[PDB]
């Protein structure tokens, strides 16, 4: 009990206050939030465009 | 190490200055001279956002380092072959460094053969 | 101050001074807290000459290992497209002088 | 800390127990009242050695100035429960 | 303008009607309620200025001080509570008369569109604190004090004068706005060199400027609380606030002619700052530390870059509150013991926990600690001045060495340590001043939170 | 500490101080038990060869060459105990130090709490009360004209009396006040 | 969002890879993202929820300002002090939204350093060139004035850098 | 500028740590030989690596100062090691602690400071710097392994040298799990972060086999 | 929008709380160390997110 | 809750030199013309618990017997397991 | 005989090294009588004032005053026009000033120089 | 926190069985970590790739002419 309402005022109301307050102000304004630009590497597909990365050029493999 | 030895307590010209390597032409030793090849292209080396000191030409087996990791991430011992191919590769460019080292070091010495030769010809 | 003597009971015990005696003009230079004139187990000029001594051959020595530097029997590093001339600074309207890296 | 507050008779049997082990004392002929120089016939070194295992046994050391005038067992043990805030 | 200049004069009689024991309570609820009043003038426009009248105008840089000199009055009514207890009835009504001609006088001082009219009311502050300092000041030598800080000033001030009305004589107006719009260059000339040399020195007496700096620990040393209080916060910035009016019609003579108070400012910056090193006495010590700060403002003024002008105006405020601060928990120890010496009374941390907390906290907003008000004046103003010449950081970085070891060390000689055995007459501190230190404090820490109120008018 | 100081010391409290320092030092060199017995066995026979010496000029030439020796020899990280004047914990208990008279200052409400130690504080308050008023007499008949020579106090000589100057040694505030 | 615009302040596609899961053991970032969702994203709409159609029982409205244009300190003749303050306060409201412009700049060149990861040399030379010609404008306007700038004084180094410039093209016209 | 700093920073505070009596001393100059090594890697361009050092580190050097506190709390407020004997088996959990913060501190290869240590002496060695900064990095891993085997050696092995009343006690579940804690990340974090982060430089593959094994021989 | 942003303002935030209560009744018992103590343990374990999305 | 159980303190005549590196001190005293006076007060260190030593290899190899047990085990099942 | 210590300004003589102290003579012996009649006499008062049970206050220094008076208040009449005190008093409170402004002042004409010659690439400094 | 345990006064400390196990335990784990770690990964230590000799290398394959064509 002592633990369940420890993490209810100590950490699910700061995570709610936080992240009303990062999804619907700080997000208002542009450029607030940067991203990283996630790596593409080659195969793989995009969500939004759903169109495949070409392969290699299968390079010689040995050992 | 030994050839900080002989550079710094021998002759200095009997080995080469590693900031000015090479100081000869390529095709100076056989007239073959293949270039070297390359599998990434630009974008694709640009799109894993590599680093620009881990963009050499052993970039594609870093590519597929780093697509294991993310497939696999709980796993974090999944692929261990693509780990040992990028440092085999890391390897056989070490060593073609070495080999770069080798010839031009071989070349002076040959050269200044070639040249105290010709000293001794002139006095004859 | 730190050289009185930390036993007698004095009626300032931090300060170590009595009531009634006279103060030295430079007290507050002298508390415990700043400057003392403690007699040391060796002598002043000999710490001097040791300290300076270590300073000034380890600035020698560092100076000759920059005169004299390590390194391994290798080349340069390699890189594919022209030294990376786009990904390092740019300018794609100029087309740079090619450079060839040799396969040995 | 849990260091258990020693008291009086504690600190009496620690320097009893110290003076006996210290052999050029027989300790039939030792007492809590007995004079170092005169009942024991000890010289000064004698007495500046008691005080340094006296030191070394209580774990604090006591100034000369103080320690050159503690010529008892009972004095000694006077002088540490006045240092320590011994009650009884 | 006159919404808060004439409650200011109702104080008076007010005052004077008041009953023998409701003096204090009265005085200090009407002057909070004109602090709030002039709160107002905050609200500042990007634009010219607030025009009020063909006599009084606000800008960006008259409002923060115009707020903090009306705060300033219930805080020393608090701090003059105590040591004015066995006094008449009728000397503490002179004594708050004394207090609100002051606050009145300032006000004035700072809106003032003519520079006439400027002069006039900056030359009229000189009486009420000459005396406060001479009438109410408790040693031998307040007497002399006073004679010093009224004759350097004057030194000052009469040149000022005589140039101010020959400008007039040529220009034909001596109204900032008119002089601001209608400004001309000044010839590098012998006539000019005078003209600026004599426009100067009147603001840079009352800096003080390191070269005459010497009324300055005196004048503190012998006041009263308040009289201390009201030097140290605003007394000292009507030299800034004059020396940024003016310097508008000194272009480009300045460059030249700035060289010397630029030498003088900053090493007599590291000379005050190791003077306070070695210093026998708290208010003394206070006293060259607020030397050190106003050599960093004039360092600031002289530059005369947009973040010189914001850096000094930071920190104009920022030092007012902090030094009133300091001279009041001083003048706290000083009213239990009587000695006013520094190695005197020791370890009060033990003794009086919740003061060596604001101790502590004045000493680390004296020690330019960021994110204070305190540090973005002084970043401003290293940045402006190392844009002038990148040595200056050289002096600029010893000064806030110095300033940290001097600021520790009063900390820690008056609040750490053992205590003094045979003083037992140290008493519970009283509601009211931990009062008075909490109404220093927090607005310290609020201002931080809108830098931009005191930014002055290039932000 | 405790005891008031001489004038001077004596030849032989300069010798038991030399004595003492370089034992000292000696198991700060001799960390091992055995070692150190061993070392301090061969010191005290150095110490006692000169013991019976008459020769004062002689042997005041002695001691100096011991402690210029003692000087060179000396460790410059001697072992100290840690509530020693040189120690880890010397002053570490002083903030916690309140004078007695503090409790003076209390509010009548923190006083009502502990009414039995505060009852026992007046009756001392008043032992003082009176005990002063017949020591500062004691005092002064017992002084010797022309000031004290000697920073000693005299003990209570009669039956109702107290040690002059008794009340800040009897209520120091402790070793370890927390 | 609609709350800017996304020609001041354009973003590349935004890209996104998918999931490719080479093995069948379970991952703890996709779990512990749906009890985030569960826990958070939840209560935190509906609040928002509430709280939009609150504002919307009330809707009301605000206006940006419009500032026509006055005669600048050129037209200005040189005692009339009414259109020196008319155009001193134009100058002052141009200076600051010069401030803005270059304030603008700076906020993109700053996101494409961040978003384009280890490839920002490359990838954000054109903010860089952008930067750079504000940059350059925004100094020849403004750099040099010190405290106790004017329109005036803009426009006296604006005459002096024109006489500089009409004499170095007449010397290299003629040379 | 950094590297030389690094070089001289590190070896001259483990030259100071090897002759000192205080044991918070010794782990104090073991932690400022440690930032100069941090310092050096800098120098040699290697900030990740760097990173991975501060990282180790936080975990054994943090668990060296608990045990050593432990000491000083079972010893009543004693911090010279001329003092304490015997305490291999009078209070065996922090003789083990130390003594797995040591082996970690030192460089034992498959423990937290492995992963990073040996990397950066691998480093340091295979790049191209000063001599004197290599050769001062050399001689601070000797140092290191020196002030350790002090610690150990002088408040562990012996025969006791504190009073007599005993109260030596480790009987506390905060002091164990605490200290536990540590201990299981002295163990194994160097692996789990080094093999969950990505790579972030080019590896050194190949060297001489006597340069590959500098850091422990040296050690 | 992304938990990541979330988890990482949230272990700062939650490290101030016990500083709020300072000035509380908490604060004058015997259980403000292990208050303390809980509050960074519960920081640690909601710090170990962050790291896993970016692992 | 404290410890009061009233310590008792052992017999002062158990503390002896013999069997202790205090007896070659005294015997190599002997040969000079002296004696140890303070042999006994330090006997209880080389006593009781405090007897038997380690050296510094055996004190670092601390758990390796059964680390080792284990790991042999382990790598037994190992290779019982992959062989199949 | 061994290396002998070397006494120094902020490394004093030790007192156990002092030929002084082992020169007795009756009357050194007096003298430290003397010295100490005179500390005992004040630690006489001192405590006489300091167990008083009606004392309420700070107890006075008369040290104390003396020394920060002189410190403070007696310098300027004790101050006396001397070659030193001249050649002091110039050299700490010109010398520095004329030496920064020479510093500066060199440096500002530099950068003055250089940004006429336009070949001080101020590229991005937009703050001053 | 703990179980109560008396001062000794110059006799061995009274030792829980609870400490040695775990200590024990912790060491064993220790040596273990450290031996099924060599066993799987020796070339982290050792090495893997080889170091060539520059000398063993002939001048076909390194380009040299024996001192007269060029
Ligand atoms: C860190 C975030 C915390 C958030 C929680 C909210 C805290 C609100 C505090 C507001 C300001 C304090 C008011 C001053 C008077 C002190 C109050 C008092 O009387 O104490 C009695 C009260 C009752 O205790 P008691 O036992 O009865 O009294 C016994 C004695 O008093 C003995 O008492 P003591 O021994 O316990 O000591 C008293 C205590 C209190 O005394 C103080 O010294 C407090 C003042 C410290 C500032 C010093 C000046 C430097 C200028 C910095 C400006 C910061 C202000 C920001 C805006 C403020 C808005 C008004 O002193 C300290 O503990 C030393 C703290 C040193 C702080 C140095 C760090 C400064 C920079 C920190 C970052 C700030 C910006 C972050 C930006 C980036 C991230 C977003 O004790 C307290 O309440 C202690 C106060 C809490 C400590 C303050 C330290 C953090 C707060 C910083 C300011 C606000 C941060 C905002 C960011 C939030 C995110
Ligand atoms: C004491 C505590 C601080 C008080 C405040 C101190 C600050 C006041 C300092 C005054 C600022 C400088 C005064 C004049 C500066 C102009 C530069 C001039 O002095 O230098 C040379 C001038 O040469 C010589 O210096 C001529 C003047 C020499 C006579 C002055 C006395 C020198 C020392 C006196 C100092 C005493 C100051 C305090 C008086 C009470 C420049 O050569 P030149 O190109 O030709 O002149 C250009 C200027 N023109 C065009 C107007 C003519
Ligand atoms: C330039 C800086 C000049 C130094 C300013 C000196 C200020 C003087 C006033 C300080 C107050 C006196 C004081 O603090 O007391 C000294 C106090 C007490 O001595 P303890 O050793 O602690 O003894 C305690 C045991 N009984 O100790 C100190 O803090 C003195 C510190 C003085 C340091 C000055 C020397 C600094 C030189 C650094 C040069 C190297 C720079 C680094 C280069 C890096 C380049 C990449
Ligand atoms: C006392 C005599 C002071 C002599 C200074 C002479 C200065 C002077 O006359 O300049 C006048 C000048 C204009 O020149 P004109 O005579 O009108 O015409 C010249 C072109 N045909 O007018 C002015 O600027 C008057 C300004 C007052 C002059 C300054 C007088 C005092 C010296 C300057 C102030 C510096 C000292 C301040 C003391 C500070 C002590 C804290
Ligand atoms: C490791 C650090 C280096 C230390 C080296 C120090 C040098 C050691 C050698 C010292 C040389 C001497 O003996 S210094 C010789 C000084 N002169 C005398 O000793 C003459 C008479 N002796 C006394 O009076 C004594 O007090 C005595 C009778 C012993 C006791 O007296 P008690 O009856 O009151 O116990």
């Amino acid at each position: 009990y002592r633990h369940s309402i420890f993490a209810v005022t100590h950490v699910l109301i700061p995570v709610w206050i936080i992240h009303y307050y990062l999804k619907y102000h700080v997000t208002a304004k542009p450029y607030t939030v940067v991203e990283r630009k996630p790596r593409i590497f080659p195969g793989d597909t995009i969500l939004e465009t759903g169109e495949v990365i070409p392969l290699m050029k299968e390079f010689p493999d040995q050992h | 190490g030994a050839h900080l030895a002989r550079r710094y307590l021998g002759d200095a010209s009997k080995e080469p200055d590693p900031l000015r390597m090479p100081t000869f032409p390529p095709d100076y030793g056989f007239p073959e001279r293949k270039e070297r090849e390359m599998v990434a292209t630009q974008q694709e080396m640009n799109d894993a956002q590599l680093m620009l000191q881990q963009r050499d030409y052993c970039a594609h087996y870093l590519i597929q380092l780093l697509k294991c990791k993310r497939d696999s991430f709980p796993n974090f011992l999944a692929c261990k072959h693509e780990q040992h191919d990028w440092d085999y590769c890391e390897h056989l460019d070490y060593v073609k460094r070495m080999k770069e080292f080798e010839r031009e070091r071989r070349l002076l010495q040959r050269k200044k053969r070639r040249e105290q030769r010709e000293a001794e010809m002139a006095r004859g | 101050q730190q050289e009185r003597d930390p036993w007698y009971d004095w009626d300032h015990p931090d300060l170590r001074l009595n009531w009634g005696e006279p103060i030295h003009w430079d007290l507050d230079m002298y508390i415990r807290n700043r400057v003392d004139t403690s007699p040391t187990p060796v002598s002043w000029n000999t710490m001097c000459k040791h300290l300076f001594g270590f300073v000034a051959f380890m600035l020698f020595m560092f100076w000759v290992g920059e005169i004299y530097p390590s390194y391994q029997p290798v080349g340069p590093k390699q890189y594919p497209y022209n030294d990376l001339y786009l990904e390092r600074g740019g300018d794609p309207t100029k087309e740079p002088e090619p450079v060839v890296h040799y396969e040995i | 800390s849990d260091a258990p507050p020693l008291t009086l008779e504690a600190i009496k049997d620690r320097v009893l127990y110290v003076l006996k082990l210290y052999d050029k004392i027989d300790p039939e002929k030792l007492s809590v009242n007995s004079h170092f120089m005169k009942d024991l016939g000890l010289d000064s070194l004698d007495q500046v050695e008691i005080i340094m295992a006296m030191e070394d046994e209580f774990g604090f050391e006591i100034p000369d100035i103080d320690a050159e005038k503690l010529m008892c067992p009972q004095e000694i043990v006077d002088y540490i429960a006045d240092k320590k805030d011994v009650y009884e | 303008m006159l919404k808060i200049i004439i409650p200011t004069t109702m104080l008076l009689p007010m005052t004077w009607m008041s009953k023998h024991n409701m003096i204090w309570i009265n005085a200090t609820v009407h002057s909070l309620l004109i602090s709030l009043i002039s709160l107002s003038l905050l609200n500042q426009l990007g634009e010219n200025s607030l025009n009020f009248s063909l006599t009084f105008f606000s800008d960006s840089l008259s409002a923060p001080l115009l707020v903090l000199t009306t705060w300033l009055l219930p805080l020393m009514l608090m701090a003059s509570q105590s040591h004015l207890s066995k006094e008449t009835t009728t000397r503490k009504k002179l004594y708050i008369t004394m207090l609100i001609l002051l606050q009145l006088f300032l006000i004035m001082t700072f809106t003032a569109t003519e520079l006439i009219l400027f002069y006039i009311l900056f030359e009229a502050t000189l009486v009420p604190t000459l005396i406060i300092i001479t009438r109410w000041g408790n040693q031998t030598e307040r007497l002399n004090a006073g004679l010093y800080f009224l004759f350097y000033t004057l030194a000052g001030s009469l040149p000022l004068l005589v140039a101010l009305v020959y400008i007039q004589n040529t220009t034909g107006s001596l109204n900032f706005l008119i002089i601001h719009y209608w400004s001309h260059p000044l010839s590098n000339s012998w006539s000019n060199i005078f003209m600026w040399l004599a426009c100067i020195m009147a603001f840079m007496v009352k800096m003080p400027l390191y070269g005459l700096h010497l009324w300055l620990p005196k004048a503190h040393v012998e006041a009263p609380i308040a009289g201390s209080m009201v030097l140290a916060a605003v007394l000292l910035k009507l030299g800034g606030y004059g020396m940024m009016r003016i310097t508008t019609i000194l272009n480009p003579l300045t460059n030249y002619m700035a060289y010397p108070f630029l030498m003088l400012s900053m090493w007599g910056m590291i000379m005050t700052s190791s003077i306070c090193l070695r210093q026998t006495d708290l208010k003394s010590l206070i006293a060259y530390s607020s030397v050190s700060h106003m050599a960093l403002v004039i360092v600031a003024i002289m530059i005369q870059t947009p973040w010189s002008f914001m850096g000094a105006t930071a920190l104009m405020i920022a030092h007012g509150l902090t030094s009133s601060m300091l001279f009041c928990l001083a003048n706290t120890n000083y009213e239990r013991v009587h000695s006013r010496t520094m190695i005197l009374a020791r370890g009060l941390q033990t003794l009086l926990p919740l003061m060596a907390t604001w101790w502590l906290v004045a000493s680390l907003t004296n020690l330019a600690l960021p994110p204070s008000i305190n540090l973005i004046g002084e970043l401003f103003i290293i940045t402006a001045s190392f844009s002038w010449s990148n040595i200056t950081i050289i002096l600029m970085g010893m000064n806030m060495m110095i300033t940290a070891l001097y600021s520790l060390y009063m900390l820690i000689t008056t609040q750490r340590g053992k205590y003094t055995h045979h003083i037992n007459n140290i008493k519970p501190s009283f509601t009211r001043e931990n009062a008075l230190m909490a109404l220093h404090i927090l607005p310290l820490l609020l201002l931080t939170l809108n830098p931009k109120m005191i930014l002055g008018p290039l932000y | 500490a405790f005891s008031a100081p001489a004038a001077y010391l004596t030849h032989q409290q300069k010798v038991l101080r030399l004595y003492k320092r370089a034992l000292r030092h000696l198991e700060s060199w001799c960390v091992h038990r055995d070692k150190y017995r061993y070392f301090a066995c061969l010191m005290r026979a150095r110490f006692d060869e000169h013991k019976n010496e008459k020769d004062m000029v002689k042997a005041t030439q002695l001691l100096r060459q011991a402690e210029e020796e003692f000087w060179y020899g000396q460790h410059p990280q001697p072992y100290i105990f840690p509530e020693s004047p040189g120690g880890t914990s010397y002053e570490r208990y002083e903030c916690y130090k309140v004078p007695e008279w503090c409790l003076d200052d209390w509010h009548p409400s923190e006083k009502a709490m502990y009414p039995d130690y505060f009852a026992k504080r007046e009756q001392w308050k008043r032992l003082r009360r009176e005990s002063w008023e017949r020591e500062v007499k004691q005092l002064q008949e017992e002084t010797p004209p022309g000031g004290p020579r000697t920073e000693a106090l005299p003990p209570a000589r009669k039956e109702g009396d107290l040690p002059p100057l008794w009340w800040h040694i009897v209520t120091r505030p402790r070793e370890r006040p927390m | 969002p609609d709350s800017w615009d996304k020609d001041v302040y354009p973003e590349p596609p935004r890209r996104t890879p998918a999931p490719a899961p080479q093995t069948s053991l379970p991952n703890p970032v996709t779990y512990l993202t749906k009890i985030f969702d569960l826990l958070v994203d939840r209560p935190v709409t509906l609040a928002r929820e509430f709280i939009e159609q609150q504002h919307a029982k009330n809707r009301y409205y605000y206006y940006h300002r419009e500032f026509r244009r006055v005669p600048d300190i050129t037209e200005c003749e040189e005692k009339d002090i009414l259109c020196m303050f008319e155009a001193e306060m134009q100058w002052r409201r141009d200076y600051k939204v010069d401030q803005e412009i270059v304030n603008i700049i700076q906020e993109r060149l700053k996101a494409c350093q961040q978003r384009e990861g280890e490839s920002y040399r490359q990838n954000c030379a054109k903010e860089l060139e952008q930067f750079t010609q504000v940059s350059k404008a925004f100094q020849d306007r403004y750099s040099d004035l010190g405290a106790h700038y004017s329109a005036r004084k803009c426009l006296a180094k604006q005459k002096q850098r024109m006489l500089a410039e009409r004499k170095a093209a007449k010397e290299a016209a003629a040379a | 500028m950094t590297l030389c700093l690094g070089a001289i920073t590190t070896l001259f505070t483990a030259l100071c740590a090897i002759t000192q009596n205080d044991i918070k001393k010794i782990v104090a100059f073991s932690t400022s030989s440690q930032l100069g090594l941090m310092m050096v890697t800098i120098g040699i361009n290697q900030p990740h690596l760097a990173f991975l050092h501060i990282c180790m580190h936080a975990f054994f050097k943090a668990m060296l100062f608990m045990c050593s506190g432990s000491i000083i709390h079972s010893l009543n407020d004693e911090q010279d090691i001329r003092k304490m004997g015997g305490l291999y088996k009078a209070m065996p959990f922090t003789t083990t602690a130390l003594i797995i913060g040591s082996l970690a501190l030192t460089g034992m290869p498959y423990l937290t400071g492995f992963y990073s240590k040996d990397l950066i002496i691998e480093a340091v060695n295979m790049s191209y710097t000063n001599a004197w900064a290599l050769l001062m990095t050399l001689i601070a891993t000797s140092l290191t392994a020196a002030y350790s085997t002090r610690i150990i050696f002088f408040a562990f092995l012996g025969k006791p040298r504190f009073p007599p009343l005993v109260l030596i006690n480790e009987n506390n579940p905060l002091l164990i799990n605490s200290i536990k804690r540590l201990l299981i990340g002295s163990i194994f974090a160097g692996f789990i972060i080094s093999n969950n982060i990505p790579p972030m430089t080019v590896p050194n593959t190949t060297m001489p086999l006597y340069m590959k094994m500098t850091a422990l021989i040296v050690t | 929008m992304n938990p990541f942003a979330s988890l990482t303002l949230t272990t700062l935030t939650i490290l101030t709380i016990p500083i709020m209560m300072s000035n509380s009744n908490i604060y004058k018992t015997n259980l403000y160390p292990n208050y303390v103590k809980t509050t960074v343990s519960y920081a640690f374990t909601l710090s170990l997110v962050p790291l896993l999305m970016f692992m | 809750e404290h410890g009061h159980s009233k310590m008792e303190l052992p017999d002062y005549k158990q503390w002896k030199i013999e069997g202790t590196p205090l007896e070659t001190v005294q015997e190599k005293l002997a040969a000079r013309g002296l004696r140890d006076p303070w042999g006994r007060n330090e006997a209880w260190r080389y006593s009781g618990g405090f007897a038997n030593n380690v050296s510094f290899v055996g004190a670092l190899l601390k758990g390796f017997k059964w680390g080792f047990a284990a790991f042999v085990v382990a790598v037994g099942a190992e290779y019982y397991l992959e062989s199949q | 005989s061994f290396p002998k210590y070397k006494p120094s300004r902020l490394a004093t003589l030790p007192a156990t090294l002092d030929p002084a102290e082992y020169d007795i003579s009756p009357e050194t012996r007096k003298a430290q009588a003397e010295r100490l009649a005179i500390r005992s006499r004040l630690k006489r008062e001192y405590l006489l004032q300091y167990n008083d049970p009606n004392r309420l206050g700070v107890i006075e220094d008369p040290a104390l005053i003396r020394w920060t008076y002189a410190r403070s208040a007696n310098i300027y009449p004790n101050f006396r026009p001397t070659p030193k005190t001249s050649l002091l008093g110039a050299l700490f409170g010109i010398g520095p000033l004329f030496f920064w402004y020479y510093v500066f002042k060199t440096d500002r004409d530099k950068k003055e120089k250089l940004i006429q010659e336009g070949k001080l690439d101020q590229t991005f400094n937009i703050s001053y | 926190g703990g179980v109560h345990i008396e001062p000794r006064y110059r006799q061995f400390p009274q030792l829980t069985r609870s400490q040695l196990i775990q200590a024990e335990f912790f060491s064993a784990t220790m040596w273990f970590w450290i031996l099924w770690r060599f066993w799987h990964d020796s070339d982290a230590v050792l090495g893997h790739f080889p170091y060539p000799d520059p000398s063993q290398w002939t001048d076909e394959e390194l380009g040299i002419l024996p001192d007269d064509e060029d």
